[PDB]
């Protein structure tokens, strides 16, 4: 029961990411990308609970 | 923060991202294949190059992890196969020269023109003549005076050309730490890291060396019944015990001895089980084709198949003004995405040619988990070794009779499977010693072990030997003959066939034995035997997670290569040619020539 909206890019090392894209600093948020040729297990699908 | 933990924390995005944009490249590529546009030749290269570029980009960025620190035998495979630094080590001078020296081959192997004496204006191509004449045409002068055109325009052409190919590859594989190219092609089945089971790159040659010889009986058998059939056809062509001329082999290398056989057909007023006049009577259509191999897959156990590959992928032939490509081809875009071409038209070498692509796109289904760069067979032979082998069980008289393509009114006699089984082993059984000889030749190239002058003159002691062939006009260094071949122009290794035939026949005893079939082993069927199909996907399932000796183990149960069931297929075929040798020399003299 929690919700995540942040944007913060994890870091994978120990480093310090600097807030610039690179080697253990990947940004956390990605894009279904969706296409009408997609499988039957990978189409979209409207969940409500 | 183990290393480990950031490869995995870097494969997980490169794998994401890997697949949609090879999604997107496959759909480019795919949309040029069915429609030839303009504006598909530039989306399908900038595609390409987007791929390229994204996949290099990757590599030098993963070049950071050191393959020794990672464990779990999973994420390091990924690694080696990203890493894969190949010709770039070398100056981008020497890389550029390279894609040049591609380049020329491919363009001079394909404007292949030879021209008819006398009239420098009716030239032809490889086809649809030269191969025409190669595959039906007889006579001894227009074949003769085509493979010499061949032979000789072609070789010049990339003689040097194939030389600096040579000697920049040795110079690659040398800075990719490997003794050879030949090693460099050899490292696919290369096993390391699991107990028991690893694999080395030498073993494979003296594998391969004992197969052949332990194959060789059952091949000069053929080869003095093809020769005492030949007999009858040039009776002053041939030498009693001499090796047989090159472009009597019935096509233009001599790879495939299939166009012989309507000469070497021991029963002549026997046809062949051939039911496309049936299925042109029932009026069957690609529909009705699809939905039978469709019935004969799920008889074995198979699941259902997405509604995606019916809707999207194209099956029947457009013509009209539409363009496309008529090549059959199986299309796996990933993200449940598969597709399949083909020009289906009324025949039954396209029925079985189905067969090969649709247990094709079932095996490639069968490795959807896996990680993307994971998603293909163990080895370059686990491929399709099933999916041929279902189409050779496909052409079994039982199964055509339950269709209803055959009537049950044909009563099985023992002339059939002579004629079926003579007819199967001039493609398989005669095309083994060739293709053998021919990667060992390319293999000692290769490593050095043969110089520089005598590329020619040790080449043609292994066709008065391991093939029996003979050239029928003597040629110096300036030629080369096996630069003419499509494998070597466009650099790709010629015993992925070999492997793959000795593949398909191994998995044939282990499917038999669970269908608990009884008979001859060319007439085992695999309908109805579901714990077959169990069997077969267990394997099918893993991928490239495992190695290929694990995958082996679990149908027959063995570590190394067999060639048991090789015989097994042929047993009773050997018998009888061991009948009508008897009073025929078995074998060729390698001191004979037709040029004398
Ligand atoms: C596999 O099993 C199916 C059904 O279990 C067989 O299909 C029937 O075959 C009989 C004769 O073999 C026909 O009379 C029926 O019309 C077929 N269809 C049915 C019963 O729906 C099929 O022949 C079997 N295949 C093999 C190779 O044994
Ligand atoms: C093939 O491409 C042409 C032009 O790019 C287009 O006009 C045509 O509709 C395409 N074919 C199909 C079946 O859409
Ligand atoms: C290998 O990594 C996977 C994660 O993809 C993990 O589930 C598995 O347990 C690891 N192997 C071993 C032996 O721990
Ligand atoms: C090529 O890539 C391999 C793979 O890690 C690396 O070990 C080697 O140092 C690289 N060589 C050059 C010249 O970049
Ligand atoms: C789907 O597979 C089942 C076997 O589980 C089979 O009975 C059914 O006919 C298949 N559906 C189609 C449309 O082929
Ligand atoms: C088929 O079998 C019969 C009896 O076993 C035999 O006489 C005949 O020669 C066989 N056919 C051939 C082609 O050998
Ligand atoms: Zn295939």
């Amino acid at each position: 029961f929690e919700r995540d909206i942040s944007t913060e890019i994890y870091q994978a090392g120990n480093k310090p990411c600097n807030g610039v894209a690179g080697f253990n600093c990947y940004f956390p948020l990605r894009s279904y990308s969706f296409r009408p040729t997609y499988g039957v297990g990978h189409q979209p699908y409207r969940v409500v609970v | 923060s183990t290393i480990e933990e950031q490869a995995k924390t870097f494969l997980d995005k490169f794998n994401h991202e890997a697949e949609d944009l090879f999604y997107q490249s496959s759909l480019a590529s795919w949309n040029y294949n069915t429609n030839i546009t303009e504006e598909n030749v530039q989306n399908m290269n900038n595609a390409g190059d987007k791929w390229s570029a994204f996949l290099k980009e990757q590599s030098t960025l993963a070049q950071m992890y050191p393959l020794q620190e990672i464990q779990n035998l999973t994420v390091k495979l990924q690694l080696q196969a990203l890493q894969q630094n190949g010709s770039s080590v070398l100056s981008e001078d020497k890389s550029k020269r390279l894609n040049t020296i591609l380049n020329t081959m491919s363009t001079i192997y394909s404007t292949g023109k030879v021209c008819n004496p006398d009239n420098p204006q009716e030239c032809l191509l490889l086809e649809p003549g030269l191969n025409e004449i190669m595959a039906n045409s007889l006579d001894y002068n227009e074949r003769l005076w085509a493979w010499e055109s061949w032979r000789s325009e072609v070789g010049k052409q990339l003689r040097p050309l194939y030389e600096e190919y040579v000697v920049l590859k040795n110079e690659m594989a040398r800075a990719n730490h490997y003794e050879d190219y030949g090693d460099y092609w050899r490292g696919d089945y290369e096993v390391n890291g699991v107990d028991g089971y690893d694999y080395s790159r030498g073993q494979l040659i003296e594998d391969v060396e004992h197969t052949f010889e332990e194959i060789k009986p059952l091949y000069e058998h053929l080869h003095a019944y093809v020769r005492a059939k030949l007999m009858n056809a040039y009776p002053s062509y041939i030498s009693p015990i001499g090796c047989l001329p090159a472009h009597l082999l019935g096509d233009m290398w001599g790879r495939f001895w299939t166009n012989l056989y309507s000469l070497t057909v021991p029963f002549g007023q026997k046809p062949n089980i051939d039911v496309t006049d049936a299925m042109v009577d029932q009026a069957w259509d690609a529909q009705r084709i699809f939905k039978e191999a469709e019935k004969f897959f799920v008889s074995v156990g198979l699941p259902n198949m997405t509604q995606g590959f019916w809707e999207n992928s194209m099956l029947t032939d457009p013509g009209n003004v539409q363009k496309a490509v008529c090549h059959p081809t199986a299309w796996d875009l990933g993200k449940g995405d598969f597709r399949i071409l083909m020009c289906t038209k009324v025949t039954m070498d396209d029925f079985l040619t189905a067969h090969h692509e649709m247990g094709h796109i079932q095996y490639d289904m069968a490795y959807a988990a896996q990680p993307f760069l994971l998603r293909n067979g163990a080895n370059e032979g686990f491929h399709e070794a099933v999916g041929e082998i279902m189409s050779l069980s496909a052409a079994t008289p039982k199964h055509l009779k339950s269709i209803g393509l055959l009537s049950p009114d044909f009563q099985e006699d023992n002339e059939t499977e002579i004629n079926f089984l003579l007819k199967q082993a001039l493609t398989i059984v005669g095309t083994l010693p060739f293709t053998y000889m021919l990667e060992k030749w390319r293999w000692m190239v290769f490593k050095g072990e043969i110089p520089k002058d005598q590329w020619m003159k040790k080449w043609w002691e292994m066709k008065r030997e391991i093939v029996g062939v003979v050239e029928p006009v003597p040629h110096d260094e300036t030629y080369c003959d096996p630069a003419s071949l499509f494998h070597v122009s466009n650099d790709y290794s010629f015993i992925r066939y070999y492997t793959r035939t000795l593949y398909q026949f191994q998995f044939q005893e282990a499917l038999c034995q669970a269908a608990k079939h009884e008979g001859p082993l060319h007439k085992c069927d695999i309908s109805n035997s579901t714990e077959a199909g169990q069997k077969l996907f267990n394997m099918l399932r893993l991928g490239k997670s495992e190695p290929w000796t694990l995958a082996l183990e679990n149908v027959v149960g063995a570590k190394n290569m067999n060639v048991r069931p090789l015989l097994n297929y042929f047993e009773p075929l050997f018998t009888w040619l061991k009948d009508q040798n008897k009073n025929s020399f078995v074998g060729w003299s390698t001191d004979w020539s037709p040029y004398a």
